[PDB]
C-alpha cells in the first residue's frame, strides 16, 4: 500500500518517519525513559 | 490344469460335471491354446531369423551375431528390440 | 479441385461456399474451375 | 441489516470505532452449535464365547496393498529402510511445548 | 405474422403478432438494441433476446425486417450459433458432449496435433471477437483464445 | 557456501509461507489476499504477514474480525468510488493524522 | 504448575462420572451427548466432535478419533470449564 | 479450546472429505479447486511437510463441459515406448473411452510435480455419474459450490420472467416467419 | 413506465456482485458508541483472561502473551533480570474482544511488562564465499549478540 500511504502523505514504507518507527521501543518499568536508540 | 472359458449365462453347467470329446462335432472349427516347446536361451538367428554374417571372406568372430542394434543419435536401445533370449 | 491461396471466379456460374472451415469455388458447368482454399 | 461477513460460523463480529477515532474495537463472542443442528450418538448356548483371535499373516505385497488401501497412500511409505537411515534418525528429538 | 396452409388449395392467413413494448428507455435509438440500451450488455446466454430475434426453426431473421444495424445483427447471429451449439434453444430445432462458447462448427475443426513453441503456440478460440467489446465488469479482459 | 545463501532463501520462503497461510484463511472468510492486505493498510493497521498468519492459526476470532474490517473498508471504497462526489468519507475510511 | 493441563497434573478415571456428579450437586439436568461434527467415519482416521448439552444448551465440546473418546474429551472440557482451570483463564499474578 | 494435547492435534490435522459435482462444469476449474483441496492449501496450518491434504470426491465427471471447440481441438498425447508408441487422442475420444480420464489428467497436471503428487491422487476420488459408494457417501462433508452457473436453457425460463423481459421489436404483420 | 436508462435483465446488464448498502452514519455512530461501552464495561468488570498482544520491538512484530519468552537479535543496554515496559502495542486482544491501534494503541490503554533475563551470544554463524576457477574463497565466523526477554504481564485499562 505504498501508493496509498504516499497519497495520505505517510511515506511509502511503514518504517519511514512514522511514530511506529520513531517512538522509543521501551522504557523502564518505573517510568524512566530509555536512552535513545542508535538508529 | 484348470482353464477359464468365457460363457454366456445360458451356457452355465453345474460344477463337478464331466466333459467328453463329443462336445465338439465333425466339420467344425476350433482354436487351440498351449505352451509352445521351450528352446531355452537362443540367438537372433533362431529366435528372430536374422540373416547373420557370411562365414568366409575375412570375417572376424561374427557369423551369428546381431548387427547394429540401434542408431547413433539414439543414446539408448528402443524397447522391444529383437535381441537374444529365452524362446 | 485445385489448391489455391487466392480464389477467383472464372465463370458466372462459379460460386463461393465455405465448407469444413475452408473456402471453395464450385462451378457446375465448368468443373475445371473447382478451387480449394489452402 | 448490514454485516461485513455472514454471522453464523465462528463468532458474532461487531466492529466499532472509538469516539476519538484512534482505535478500533472488535466484539467477537463465539457462535454455539444448536442442539437442533446436532445429531444423536450412534448406538454359543453350551460353550464359552471363545475369543476370535485370528491373525492371518499376509506376505509383504498384499500386506502393503492392504495398508495403502486403508490409509490412502502408496506402497513406498510402507517399504522399509536401511541401516544408514535407521541410524541417522534422531531418537531424542527436541520437544518444545 | 403470416402463415400458408395447404390442403389442392393454398391460402395465406394473418395471425396475431406482438408489437413493441410500450416505452423504450431511449426512444432516440436507431436499432432495437440501441433503443433499449443493450449495445454491450448481452451474451450468448440471453436466449430471451436471441429468441425474440430468431426464426421458429432456429434460423436468423433478416436485417431489413428485424431493424437491427449490421453490427448488432452480426453479434446476434454469432450469439445464436453459440447458443444453439450450447443447446440453450431446445425448441428451435431443425426440420453427447457438453459445449458452451463454441465459436466454430464442431464438425469442421481439426485437432491440434502439433502445438507450437511457447512463442508461436497454436491457441484454441473461445467466445467471439464480435463480443470482445462487451462490458467487462472485471479487471481482466476476456480471454478469447485459450 | 549454501549455509550462506540459504539465509536469503530462508527469509524468502518464510514470507511465501506466511502469504500462503494468509490466503488460505482469507479465502476461508470469503475474502481474497490482496483485498485483505490492501484494506488493512488503508485502515492503518500495520500488522505484518508473520503475525497475520499467527492470528489466522491461533486466534481465529480475531482474524475473522480483521477480515470483517477489511471487507468493510473495501465496501466503503466501492461506495466512495461510485458516489464520486463529496459524501461523508466513511467511518472506517477516516485517516488519523500525525504531526 | 505454570503450563500444564488440569488433567495432566491431577489424573482422573471417569470424567463423565465426575461431571454428572457436579451437575447433580449444583442442580443441573444430566448432560446429553450429541454428534456435533463428523468427518470420515468409515475410514481409519475419523474425526468426531461430540458436544455435551444441558437442557438443549451446549455446555462443552470435544474432538476424538472415536465417538467414545470424543465424548470423554468433551467431559474433560466440561470439567475444566466448571472448575475454572481452563486454558484461556486469567494467568497467575506474580 | 481447553482440549487435551493429543485430541487437539488430531482435530487440527484431521482430514476432510469434500464433495464436488461435474455436470456442465469446466474440467479446469474443477481441477483447480480440487487440487487446492488435495494439496491442503486451503488450511492456514498448511505446509508441504505436514501432510495436510484432504479427500476430494468428484461426481458427474461424464457430464463436464468444454468451452470453445476444446472437445475436438485438445489432444492428449502418450507414448508406449516401443518404436511407434506415439498415440494422440482428441478430448472427445478420450472422454468416450474413459469418462474420468480428462478430469484426472487436469488435476494431475495442476498438482505440484514432486513425490507427494501420487499420494494426493490417491486421496482424490472420481466417479463418472450420480452413483457414489456408500462408505464414501458416509464419509462426505461439505459439497463445495460449483464454479460455473449453468446458464439455464430457454425452455427452463418461467412465464413471469419471460413476460417481464420486454419484447425488443415490432414484426411486420405480413412476414411469413 | 421504464426510466430513461432502464436495462432489461440480462446476464451482464448488472454487475455480478451483490448490491451492498452501508449503514447510515448517524445510527451507525450510536451503534459504535453502544458497542464501545459494552466492551469497556467488560474490561471494568474483568470479563476476560489471558490477554495477548502484537507488539513492535527491535523492528519486529511479536505476538506475545504473559509468561512468554522472546529472543532479540541484539544487546539491549540492560542488566539481567531488569523489568521494562514494552510500549508500541499494535494490537491487544482476548476472548470475545480485541482492540486495534491506528497504528499504535494509547499507552494509557495497555501496558506490556517484560523482564530482561538473559544476555547471550548466538551459535557461530558461517559466512563462506566461493568462486570457482578464480581461486576465490573466504570464510568468516560471526556471533550476533542476543537478549532473552520474558513477557511478564499484559494489562489493559478502561479508557475507551
Ligand atoms: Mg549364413
Ligand atoms: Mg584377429
Ligand atoms: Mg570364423
Ligand atoms: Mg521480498
Ligand atoms: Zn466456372
Ligand atoms: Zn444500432
Amino acid at each position: 500500500g505504498g501508493q496509498w500511504r504516499l497519497q495520505q502523505g505517510l511515506a511509502a514504507n511503514p518504517s519511514g518517519y512514522g511514530p511506529l518507527t520513531e517512538l522509543p521501543d521501551w522504557s523502564y518499568a518505573d517510568g524512566r525513559p530509555a536512552p535513545p536508540m542508535k538508529g | 490344469t484348470v482353464k477359464i472359458f468365457n460363457i454366456t449365462d445360458n451356457a452355465a453347467i453345474k460344477p463337478g460335471t464331466p466333459l467328453y470329446a463329443a462336445h465338439f462335432r465333425p466339420g467344425q472349427y476350433v482354436d487351440v491354446t498351449a505352451k509352445t516347446i521351450g528352446k531355452g536361451f537362443q540367438g537372433v538367428m533362431k529366435r528372430w531369423g536374422f540373416k547373420g554374417q557370411p562365414a568366409t571372406h575375412g570375417q572376424t568372430k561374427t557369423h551369428r551375431r546381431p548387427g547394429a542394434v540401434a542408431t547413433g543419435d539414439i543414446g539408448r536401445v528402443w524397447p522391444g528390440t529383437k535381441m537374444p533370449g529365452k524362446m | 479441385f485445385k489448391n489455391k491461396t487466392v480464389l477467383k471466379k472464372r465463370c458466372k456460374d462459379c460460386y463461393l461456399v465455405k465448407r469444413r472451415g475452408r473456402w471453395y469455388v464450385y462451378c457446375k458447368t465448368h468443373p475445371r474451375h473447382k478451387q480449394r482454399q489452402m | 441489516t448490514y454485516s461485513p461477513l455472514p454471522d453464523d460460523y465462528n463468532c458474532n463480529v461487531e466492529l466499532a470505532l472509538t469516539s476519538d477515532g484512534r482505535t478500533i474495537v472488535c466484539y467477537h463472542p463465539s457462535v454455539d452449535i444448536p442442539y437442533e443442528h446436532t445429531k444423536p450418538i450412534p448406538r454359543d448356548q453350551v460353550l464359552k464365547t471363545r475369543l476370535e483371535e485370528k491373525v492371518e499373516h499376509l506376505e509383504e505385497g498384499p500386506m502393503i496393498e492392504q495398508l495403502s488401501k486403508m490409509f490412502f497412500t502408496t506402497k513406498h511409505r510402507w517399504y522399509p529402510h536401511g541401516r544408514y537411515h535407521r541410524c541417522r534418525k534422531n531418537l531424542n528429538p527436541p520437544k518444545d511445548r | 405474422f403470416r402463415e400458408v396452409v395447404e390442403t389442392t388449395i393454398i391460402e395465406g392467413r394473418i395471425t396475431a403478432t406482438p408489437k413493441e413494448s410500450p416505452n423504450p428507455p431511449n426512444p432516440s435509438g436507431q436499432c432495437p438494441i440501441c433503443r433499449w440500451n443493450l449495445k454491450h450488455k448481452y451474451n450468448y446466454d440471453d436466449v430471451l433476446l436471441l429468441s425474440q430475434f430468431i426464426r421458429p426453426h432456429g434460423g436468423m431473421l433478416p436485417r431489413k425486417i428485424t431493424g437491427l444495424c449490421q453490427e448488432e445483427h452480426r453479434k446476434i447471429e454469432e450469439c445464436v450459433k453459440m447458443a444453439h451449439r450450447a443447446g440453450l434453444l431446445p425448441n428451435h430445432r431443425p426440420r453427447q458432449l457438453n459445449r458452451y462458447l463454441t465459436r466454430w462448427a464442431p464438425g469442421s475443426v481439426k485437432p491440434i496435433y502439433k502445438k507450437g513453441p511457447r512463442w508461436n503456440r497454436v491457441r484454441m478460440p473461445v467466445g467471439s471477437p464480435l463480443l470482445r467489446d462487451n462490458v467487462c465488469y472485471s479487471r481482466t479482459p476476456w480471454k478469447l483464445y485459450h | 557456501v549454501k549455509c550462506t545463501k540459504a539465509r536469503y532463501l530462508k527469509k524468502k520462503n518464510m514470507r511465501t509461507l506466511w502469504i500462503n497461510r494468509i490466503t488460505a484463511a482469507s479465502q476461508e472468510h470469503g475474502l481474497k489476499y490482496p483485498a485483505l492486505i490492501g484494506n488493512l493498510v488503508k485502515c492503518q493497521v500495520e500488522l505484518n504477514r508473520k503475525v497475520l498468519a499467527d492470528l489466522a492459526i491461533y486466534e481465529p476470532k480475531t482474524f475473522k474480525s480483521l477480515a470483517a474490517l477489511a471487507s468493510r473498508r473495501r465496501h466503503e471504497g466501492f461506495a466512495a468510488a461510485l458516489g464520486d462526489g463529496k459524501e461523508p468519507e466513511g467511518i472506517f475510511s477516516r485517516v488519523v493524522q500525525y504531526h | 504448575m505454570t503450563g500444564k493441563e488440569l488433567f495432566e497434573m491431577w489424573k482422573i478415571i471417569n470424567p463423565m462420572g465426575l461431571l454428572v456428579e457436579e451437575l447433580k450437586k449444583r442442580n443441573v439436568s444430566a448432560p446429553e451427548s450429541r454428534l456435533t461434527r463428523q468427518s470420515g467415519g468409515t475410514t481409519a482416521l475419523p474425526l468426531y466432535f461430540v458436544g455435551l448439552y444441558c437442557d438443549k444448551k451446549l455446555i462443552a465440546e470435544g474432538p476424538g478419533e472415536t465417538v467414545l473418546v470424543a465424548e470423554e474429551e468433551a467431559a474433560r472440557v466440561a470439567l475444566r470449564k466448571l472448575y475454572g482451570f481452563t486454558e484461556n483463564r486469567r494467568p497467575w499474578n506474580y | 479450546s481447553s482440549f487435551s494435547r493429543a485430541p487437539q492435534q488430531w482435530a487440527t490435522f484431521a482430514r476432510i472429505w469434500y464433495l464436488l459435482d461435474g455436470k456442465m462444469q469446466p474440467p479446469g476449474k474443477l481441477a483447480a479447486m480440487a487440487s487446492i483441496r488435495l494439496q491442503g492449501l486451503h488450511k492456514p496450518v498448511y505446509h508441504a511437510l505436514s501432510d495436510c491434504g484432504d479427500h476430494v470426491v468428484i461426481m458427474n465427471t461424464r457430464h463436464i463441459a468444454f468451452s470453445g471447440n476444446k472437445w475436438e481441438q485438445k489432444v492428449y498425447s502418450s507414448h508406449t515406448g516401443y518404436p511407434g508408441g506415439f498415440r494422440q487422442v482428441t478430448a472427445a475420444q478420450l472422454h468416450l473411452r474413459d469418462p474420468v480420464a480428462i478430469v484426472k489428467l487436469a488435476i494431475y497436471g495442476m498438482l505440484p510435480k514432486n513425490l507427494h503428487r501420487r499420494t494426493m491422487m490417491e486421496r482424490l476420488h472420481l466417479f463418472p455419474d450420480e452413483y457414489i459408494p456408500e462408505d464414501i457417501l458416509k464419509n462426505l462433508v461439505e459439497e463445495l459450490p460449483q464454479p460455473r452457473k449453468i446458464p439455464k436453457r430457454l425452455d427452463e425460463y418461467t412465464q413471469e420472467e419471460i413476460d417481464a423481459f420486454p419484447r425488443l421489436w415490432t414484426p411486420p404483420e405480413d412476414y411469413r416467419l | 413506465s421504464y426510466l430513461p436508462g432502464y436495462v432489461p435483465k440480462t446476464s451482464l446488464s448488472s454487475p455480478p456482485w451483490p448490491e451492498v448498502v452501508l449503514p447510515d452514519p448517524v445510527e451507525e455512530t450510536r451503534h459504535h458508541a453502544e458497542v464501545v461501552k459494552k466492551v469497556n464495561e467488560m474490561i471494568v468488570t474483568g470479563q476476560y483472561g489471558r490477554l495477548f498482544a502484537v507488539v513492535h520491538f527491535a523492528s519486529r512484530q511479536w505476538k506475545v502473551t504473559s509468561e512468554d519468552l522472546i529472543l532479540i537479535g541484539n544487546e539491549l543496554d540492560l542488566a539481567c533480570g531488569e523489568r521494562i515496559r514494552l510500549e508500541k502495542v499494535l494490537l491487544v486482544g482476548a476472548d470475545n474482544f480485541t482492540l486495534l491501534g491506528k497504528p499504535l494503541l494509547g499507552k494509557d490503554l495497555v501496558r506490556v511488562e517484560a523482564t530482561v533475563i538473559e544476555k547471550t551470544e548466538s551459535w557461530p554463524r558461517i559466512i563462506m564465499r566461493f568462486r570457482k576457477r578464480k581461486n576465490f574463497k573466504k570464510k568468516r565466523i560471526v556471533t550476533t549478540p542476543q537478549t532473552v526477554l520474558r513477557i511478564n504481564s499484559i494489562e489493559i485499562a478502561p479508557c475507551l
